[PDB]
RNA sequence: CAACAGCUGGUUCCAAUCGAAACAUGUCGAAGCAUGACCUCCGCCGAGGUAGUCUGUGAGGUAGAGCGACCGAUUGGUCCUGUCAAACUCCAAACUUACAGACGCCGUUUGACGCGGGGAUUCCGGUGCGCGGGGUAAGCCUGUGUACCAGGAGGGGAACAACCCAGAGAUAGGUUAAGGUCCCCAAGUGUGGAUUAAGUGUAAUCCUCUGAAGGUGGUCUCGAGCCCUAGACAGCCGGGAUGUUGGCUUAGAAGCAGCCAUCAUUUAAAGAGUGCGUAACAGCUCACCGGCCGAGGUUUGAGGCGCCCAAAAUGAUCGGGACUCAAAUCCACCACCGAGACCUGUCCGUACC
RNA sequence: GCCGGGCAGUUUGACUGGGGCGGUACGCGCUCGAAAAGAUAUCGAGCGCGCCCUAUGGCUAUCUCAGCCGGGGACCCGGCGAAGAGUGCAAGAGCAAAAGAUAGCUUGACAGUGUUCUUCCCAACGAGGAACGCUGACGCGAAAGCGUGGUCUAGCGAACCAAUUAGCCUGCUUGAUGCGGGCAAUUGAUGACAGAAAAGCUACCCUAGGGAUAACAGAGUCGUCACUCGCAAGAGCACAUAUCGACCGAGUGGCUUGCUACCUCGAUGUCGGUUCCCUCCAUCCUGCCCGUGCAGAAGCGGGCAAGGGUGAGGUUGUU
RNA sequence: UUAGGCGGCCACAGCGGUGGGGUUGCCUCCCGUACCCAUCCCGAACACGGAAGAUAAGCCCACCAGCGUUCCGGGGAGUACUGGAGUGCGCGAGCCUCUGGGAAACCCGGUUCGCCGCCACC
């Protein structure tokens, strides 16, 4: 924190586990919520979660913003309705100033060449319109799930659109 | 490291369908005197190969030395001399448009 | 087909006919009556039948000037099994003296011969009988020791055509002997293998085939 | 055919273009040259599309600019290059009436300026108007912009120099 | 002894033609050299040449995309289902590029293309844009393509190396470019229409012009849902039945924590109750009932102008004054101002005939 | 001959987000970076070579595996089985009647001399390397043909001097002997790898220069720091919003810190203190207010507001 | 070629599947090891010799589309992206217009169960 020089893509690939080790584990609980198995897809009421932005939310971003989300999805009696889906994973690894590579801004260090930033965190990135994490059930209430994501958004760097079913 | 097989990656490589040995016909075909021939390296070859830089440009064949034909880009290198060194096999393709 | 992600190699391939990576082998030595896209003194094997062909390739063609295939023998000669070596010495020997010098044999054509002083006349050839040639490719097959494939080569060798090959990678004789060992030159067929199966209990006759060969080297019809 | 006038100057860009402004002729601003629509043409103009105005002038809108700015291999007298100073009344460079007839053959196709009555490009236009579109080159015609085509869009521009 | 230095400083008349390099290889080399690239001069040669485009014949695996195509990542379930790649690829551009023909342009008195030779300077670069790699970032470091500054005037931008117009002989008249037309200041207090009330704004780009995930039934414009002449809103006005506190549960549970039931009566109508509320009652409300004239009403999304989230150090600011049916903003439009550019007279230089 | 800073002359490298320490990106090879031709940087990412092999070379002939199943984790029989079991070593690429395996034979890992490409794109430059010839002599094959080492790209080293290989040239009037000088070539090192024989201290210092390059201050920046706003999970007996308030998102300031290596090295006087002036908020008190989990009293939180006020001492140079 | 050999392009040819064909002309399967030759053990294979018997494999011929592949119509889509231009919009990120190009996924419907060359041959 804060996430600033973290989620703007001004770099290019990898993740690559070959290349990198010492990746921190994600603190993003399972990306399968609600009752799985049965096809939730048969449902009235629909979806949400549209990013409306560019990218790279960190696992710190998604994992408390998503279960936060689920927490107020609990209202629908624990195990009784909806499945929650998350889309993208936090693959993508980021490195931060370890003074040896270059100079100035991050992904630059001291000297020239040298320490790339040391591994510290991972974040998935997204596009202008992608569905961050969706799923629904019949209109349980007015739309508790719609209330969900109200809270879900408001912990994402992006401005997420609710998007109607 | 540095060497003939320098950064090539795709240019040299021939993939899936055309893999293995190639037909003899190409490397057996003869060209005579000034005939414009393109240069390339068909992969799946291990001889009569030119460098890597300069591959893709046409040159004019000239006389043959040993089992290989003087050709290569007789043509100019960059905007420059037709300084030419040619040691290419028929294996690399000939013909003109 | 498939997703077509793969490309399939076939031509002659797919179902087998020719090989490749062989039959390319043959070809380089330009042999045949004349320059050949692919030339051979093919030897094929069939159950109860042996076939000898011979001919330069064409773009579409793979013609054959003269053929053998014991089956036709006996045109003259005799009724016996054709699935043995003897009777696969005869052919490939009968083809020789057909392909081997009749329609034309090794590179002999009207007009000036290929560059090199070379003149061919009847009777023993001047400047060496060496120029007569064909390469014999067993098709898909297995090279063995004295095998009929080779045997096909043996006659259809002393038939005038001169093919490269390796001696000691033949049956010797006996299985297919020469009548007299002191003189290599002779038309010789033997079928010793089967013979002496019994001693001479009855049945098989090696003696008959020497008979055939006698006829072969001589002025015969076709 | 087309008429080309280079509104934008070559401050420095682009280099491949500017090369193909010249070769047309027109090494200046507001100059104008007639181009035949053909391959080995059309490619060049498309390349220099942002630079210049473009289009079919109407004839009798091309006569207007021939008479005012016209020709001569060497700029000199008979400056007006009117009909008289066009097709040879007597011996001389000729073609047709030496007027609209000239910009009749030209509009359809050949002949070219230099080919007949061998006085060559370019037109040297004055560049006036109340103004040209909105000042500064922009996206194109459908926006304030002199860019692109229109028969009677290059008529006005061609007019009033 | 006028030591030597690859280091700092200095090196004195006019004009005309051309016009760089801040890069590559080697170097006890990185504050220096040499050799190439590149600049210039001279001699030779002799007819073609190729900065642009088109077509033809070839080269290519970046963008994108995809992986029931390799590969390696990466969910869940009882085949369905959820995701990815600088060092993945069944695919695959734009585009860059060899060669040729064509058009163009150029060259044969201005001799190109090219060959040989003399003289260099130069090897601290920089900025914009596009593509980048590193870095939290930088008026950062380091590449690449290109145009510019350096070494480029002049017009504009308040000022201002590289942003816009524009590439410049002298002198003169004329018309435009960028930009601008309320004043300062040349030209409009221009036209048709709409938004804005915040002085928002009057700020292209940017170290530079902040503003991200305070308020306004001021006014204008646009959209969506529902309700209306079987009479809506007010829609507005007034009212908010008996068994009974239904049974259970509970400390309580009385329409309204929760579970079960949801009948019946008296009715014009009124649920074993829609929400607020109480400890539970009470109370308010609907839901529900009555009345009332007559035409739209209500809910909500968006935008325009104005009005009254967002903290900094000597005196506030769009260049300033000041401006609001604008001198702001958006959509259209008319007429003007305004360079050395473009046009035009004369002259000068240079090249060529 | 040995000892021998007692004394003399010298050297003690370069790169490098200043220098030093660390490291070498100081010679070389592969993938990516690299923007689909070529070329392309950083103390850029991943990782290798400075050998090994007489076969692990050369040619020719002949040419079924992992694994699973069934029948008697060794082995034997059968079946399934395009390849998950090779090619010395990084990486990428090549290869199936083979370049891989097995067997046999063989020494082309030969001598001599070229052409060309590479090294060094374009575009000059050595050693080195490679491709492709020829001359001579061989090997294997029926033959075409293959073999100029190991499928391809790393595995390398000048001049001088010595040793070594074969023949020849030559040494001052002349012959003989001895011992020399030379033409062609092989081996021996310079890895700071296009090649010097080479350790440090200086605060006793000195010179030449540099803001081409650090310390201090900086105008730009605002990651850091300070403060605010949006959303409001949650907590506060019940109650988000008396009060406390995470995650995430948006900002403002220019007091801290860092960056710029942009400014100054022909010099912008250090820290702390002091004295004397002005300012900032975003208000600590005082005035006037709103809310309260406000009975009162005492508080807590918020609003307007900068008129005035907001100190003395002990340790420590201290801030 | 009422069945062959050598190929070119190298899935439009692949995967899977149905039907038909010969017996003395072909290809095989097949029969059999005296010989040339052969299995680290097996005439399995390789090699040789041969026709008692078959079409059942293979092969050749006709055909099917479920999978894979190729191309095409229509839709997606003139969308995504993009070369050139703009005193067009937006605080900004970014968007828009003009001009010249122009995709992928997927869906529905067709196409594809090879095409071609030489030679030999009832």
């Amino acid at each position: 924190r804060p996430a600033r020089c973290y989620r703007y893509q001004k770099n290019k690939p990898y993740p690559k586990s070959r290349y990198n080790r010492a990746v921190p584990d994600s603190k993003i609980r399972i990306y399968d919520l609600g009752k799985k198995k049965a096809t939730v897809d048969e449902f009235p009421l629909c979806v949400h979660l549209v990013s409306n932005e560019l990218e790279q939310l960190s696992s710190e971003a998604l994992e408390a913003a998503r279960i936060c989300a689920n927490k107020y999805m609990t209202t629908v009696s624990g195990r009784d309705a909806f499945h929650l889906r998350v889309r993208v994973h936090p693959f993508h690894v980021l490195r931060i100033n370890k003074m040896l590579s270059c100079a100035g801004a991050d992904r630059l260090q001291q000297g020239m060449r040298g320490a790339w930033g040391k591994p510290h965190g991972l974040a998935a990135r997204v596009d202008i319109g992608q569905i961050i994490f969706s799923v629904r059930t019949k209109d349980s209430n007015k739309d508790v799930v719609v209330e969900g994501l109200r809270r879900a958004r408001y912990k994402f760097p992006g401005q997420q659109k609710i998007i109607l079913s | 490291s540095h060497g003939y097989r320098s950064r090539t990656r795709y240019m040299f490589q021939r993939d899936f369908r055309k893999h293995g040995a190639v037909h003899l016909s190409t490397y057996l075909k003869v060209y005579k005197v000034g005939d414009i021939v393109d240069i390339k390296a068909n992969g799946s070859i291990q001889k009569g190969m030119p460098h890597k830089f300069y591959q893709g440009k046409t040159g004019v064949v000239y006389n043959v030395t040993k089992s290989s034909v003087g050709v290569i880009i007789n043509k100019m290198v960059g905007n420059r001399y037709l300084e030419k060194r040619l040691n290419l096999r028929v294996e690399h393709i000939k013909h003109s448009k | 087909a498939y997703s077509s992600r793969f490309q399939t190699p076939f031509r002659r391939r797919r179902e087998g006919k020719t090989d490749y990576y062989q039959r390319k082998r043959l070809v380089t030595q330009h042999k045949a009556k004349y320059n050949t896209p692919k030339y051979r003194l093919v030897v094929r094997f069939t159950n109860k039948d042996i076939i000898c062909q011979i001919i330069s390739s064409t773009i579409t063609g793979d013609v054959v000037l003269a053929a053998a295939y014991s089956h036709e023998l006996p045109r003259y000669g005799i009724t016996h099994g054709l699935t043995n070596w003897a009777a696969a010495y005869a052919t490939g020997l009968l083809i020789a003296r057909r392909t081997l010098q009749r329609l034309g044999l090794d590179e002999t054509y009207k007009g000036v011969e290929e560059v090199e002083g070379e003149y061919e006349l009847t009777e023993a050839v001047e400047d060496g009988p060496r120029p007569f040639k064909v390469f014999l490719d067993i098709g898909l097959q297995r090279t063995t020791t004295g095998a009929r494939v080779f045997g096909a080569l043996k006659g259809a060798s002393d038939g005038g055509l001169y093919v490269p090959h390796s001696e000691n990678r033949f049956p010797g004789w006996d299985f297919e002997t020469e009548e007299i060992d002191p003189e290599l030159l002779r038309s010789y067929i033997f079928g010793g293998h089967v013979s002496q199966y019994m001693e001479e209990l009855a049945d098989d006759d090696e003696e008959r085939f020497s008979e055939l060969f006698k006829g072969y080297l001589a002025d015969d019809i076709d | 055919l087309v008429f080309v006038v280079r509104i934008k100057g070559i401050n420095k860009i682009p280099p491949k273009p500017r090369k193909v402004l010249q070769l047309l002729r027109l090494t200046r601003i507001n100059s104008g040259t007639f181009v035949k629509v053909t391959k080995a043409t059309l490619e060049l103009l498309k390349l220099i599309e942002p630079y210049v105005a473009y289009g079919y002038p109407s004839y009798s809108t091309i006569r207007q600019l021939v008479y005012k700015r016209g020709f001569g291999k060497i700029n000199k007298q008979r400056v007006p290059l009117s009909d008289n100073a066009i097709i040879e009344a007597n011996l001389g460079k000729y073609g047709i009436l030496s007027i609209d007839d000239l910009i009749h053959e030209i509009i359809t196709v050949g002949p070219h300026f230099k080919q007949a009555n061998n006085f060559l490009w370019p037109f040297k236009l004055s560049n006036p108007s109340g103004g040209w579109g909105v000042p500064r080159k922009f996206k194109h015609f459908i926006q304030g912009g002199s860019f692109g085509n229109r028969e009677e869009f290059i008529n006005k521009l061609v007019k009033s120099m």
